[PDB]
Parts: structure tokens; C-alpha cells; sequence
């Protein structure tokens, strides 16, 4: 069941637009409400053209599939608002709401860049469960990063951005197309670039969730003062990386290991790094979210 | 990075240099 842009409606008397809490070269996020309950929406504006179609159109057909799953943030619908003949015309794509923001700026304004341990092992948790869902249901992320994991306000993790995501059809299958953002890419999709025979699957993803990882403990991706260029040239040569700091506990480095394996058939499946002690074994969450909860606020 | 875009990749996300 692929979404039909020509059939989407004007949102005129159905969400209203409240206060502006993003923007990049993608278009806008707004904090919306719908007029007639109140309840309230992220909306991702951006205008329509033919250039981005395919990427709108994988985005909207992931997340009616998937995003029902506690760990993606869910779509509501989506709306076309009609300007006039000069003028372009704007996707409104109505999403759960996420209030607290980015993991990406969770870290840039906490002290040191650095999360406590016990934060880390939570969401990473949880990334790994809508993986689990993802790779169940033969999707691949593609894209998975700290700026691509939100928080709503009471501390829970939903996974963003399937645009460039994959819908392989076979279990086995694999894939070979040359996408991603670069510090947090996996050598076997880096190797693409150069290799026209090469493929990768699944595993790819735990590859970018270990680089998030690093990226909660140490404040940036691992090469971070390279020139995406060189950043490209060196992931798949240098050894895996490591956590700097000795203070990290044993769980936490040998988990660190488990993902950053760099020969992909190696690398454990998702179910088997479901398992790993870092993960398992978390008596405290309910104490660890409100932690969370109350540095979140904090830090505005 | 930051803004550097390599053929069919996403934006850098972390750099330049």
C-alpha cells in the first residue's frame, strides 16, 4: 500500500501550528495541536517537488508499517498545503511529539559532552529494540545516529528518519547502495563506494548504533577532527575503535566490542547483542528514567 | 564536515578539516 502525494488533503481545519522547534536543510519541525482535540503533534514541514519524491514517499510507507512500535516515534497522517500559483506548495508530515529532543543535543549541553554509563546502557537498549523490530521485518535503518534518536519528555527513546531506509523482500537478502552519514557509516557499506561487487545487510546498523554509543560516552563520533574525506579512507583500515577512557566499565567496553566488530559475518546478529550483559541486565530503569527526565530538564 | 556531501551520501554530520 504505497501513499498517493496527488490524494493528500489541506490541513485547513485540522492541525494548527504552535511554536517552531527545528530546522536544517530538510525544512521545518513544528509543535502542533490538533484544532479539534488538542492533542499535540510534531509537524515536519517541507515544500513538494519531483527532486525528493522517492526519498517522501520510502519515509511515509516505512513508518505506516513500522512506526506503531514503542521505540518509533509513530505517524499520525500526512497533508499538502496548497499556495498559489507562484508559490510552492508544502508537505506536512504529522508525527508523535518528542519534547525533549535529539540524543545529539542531550550530550551538547551536558557538562563534559559525556552521559553517565547507566544512561548510555538505557537507550541504547532501547535503539536496539526498534532495531530488533526494524531487522525482524527485513528493513535496514541505514542512518542511525544520535541525531536520529529522540526523547520524548518523560525520558522515552523513539528512532527518526526512514528516508533512506531499505525493505529488502528476503531474509538473506542484502543490499549494496552507497548511503549514509559518513562517521557513523560501517566499513562493508563504505566499501561500496569502490566495489561494485560488495554488499551488506543488517549488521550495518549495529556497526552505527556502537559509533552512537562512543558518541553518548565521549561527546563525538570517533574521528571526529578528520575531514569527512579521510574519515571515509580511514574506517575501513584503522583497527575498531575504543573507548578512551579506562574509568568505563568492563560491560560497557566489551559491549563497545561486540558492536565495532569489523568484519560484518563476525559481527553479532541483533538478537545475540539483545543478550549482552551491558543490555540484559538493567534492575534499575525506572530509577535511571527519572534521571534522565529530570537532567533533560535541567539543562534548559 | 558539517555540510560536505560525498556523491550519494547524507551531509558530513561531525566534520570538516
Amino acid at each position: 500500500d504505497e501513499i498517493d502525494l496527488s490524494a493528500l488533503r489541506d490541513p485547513a481545519g485540522i492541525f494548527e501550528l504552535v511554536e517552531l522547534v527545528g530546522n536544517g536543510t530538510y525544512g521545518q519541525v513544528y509543535k502542533g495541536r490538533h484544532v479539534k482535540t488538542g492533542q499535540l503533534a510534531a509537524i515536519k514541514v517541507m515544500d513538494v517537488t519531483g527532486d525528493e519524491e522517492e526519498e517522501i514517499k520510502q519515509e511515509i510507507n516505512m513508518l505506516k508499517k513500522y512506526s506503531h512500535h514503542r521505540n518509533i516515534a509513530t505517524y499520525y497522517g500526512a497533508f499538502i498545503k496548497k499556495n498559489p500559483p507562484g508559490m510552492d506548495d508544502q508537505l506536512w508530515l504529522v508525527m508523535e511529539f518528542c519534547g525533549a529532543g535529539s540524543v545529539t543535543d542531550l550530550i551538547k549541553n551536558t557538562k563534559g559532552n559525556t552521559l553517565k554509563e547507566e544512561w548510555i546502557a538505557y537507550i541504547c537498549r532501547e535503539i536496539l529494540r526498534g532495531l530488533s523490530h526494524l531487522h525482524q521485518h527485513k528493513v535496514i535503518h541505514r542512518d542511525i545516529k544520535g541525531q536520529n534518536v529522540l526523547l520524548t519528555e518523560n525520558a522515552e527513546v523513539k528512532l527518526v528518519d526512514f528516508g533512506v531506509s531499505a525493505q529488502l523482500d528476503r531474509t538473506v537478502g542484502r543490499r549494496n547502495t552507497f548511503i549514509g552519514t559518513p562517521y557513523w557509516m560501517a566499513p562493508e557499506v563504505i566499501a561500496c563506494d569502490e566495489n561494485p561487487d560488495a554488499t551488506y545487510d543488517f549488521k550495518s546498523d549495529l556497526w552505527s548504533l556502537g559509533i552512537t554509543a562512543i558518541e553518548m560516552a565521549e561527546g563525538a563520533p570517533p574521528l571526529c577532527d578528520m575531514h569527512p574525506m579521510r574519515a571515509l579512507f580511514l574506517i575501513p583500515r584503522n583497527p575498531a575503535p575504543r573507548l578512551k577512557s579506562k574509568k568505563w566499565s568492563k560491560k560497557f567496553q566489551s559491549f563497545i566490542e561486540s558492536c565495532l566488530v569489523k568484519n560484518h559475518s563476525q559481527r553479532p546478529a541483533t538478537e545475540q547483542l539483545m543478550k549482552h550483559p551491558f543490555i540484559r541486565d538493567q534492575p534499575n530503569e525506572r530509577q535511571v528514567r527519572i534521571q534522565l527526565k529530570d537532567h533533560i530538564d535541567r539543562t534548559k | 564536515s558539517w555540510g560536505f556531501i560525498y556523491k550519494t551520501l547524507k551531509s558530513s554530520g561531525s566534520c570538516s578539516c
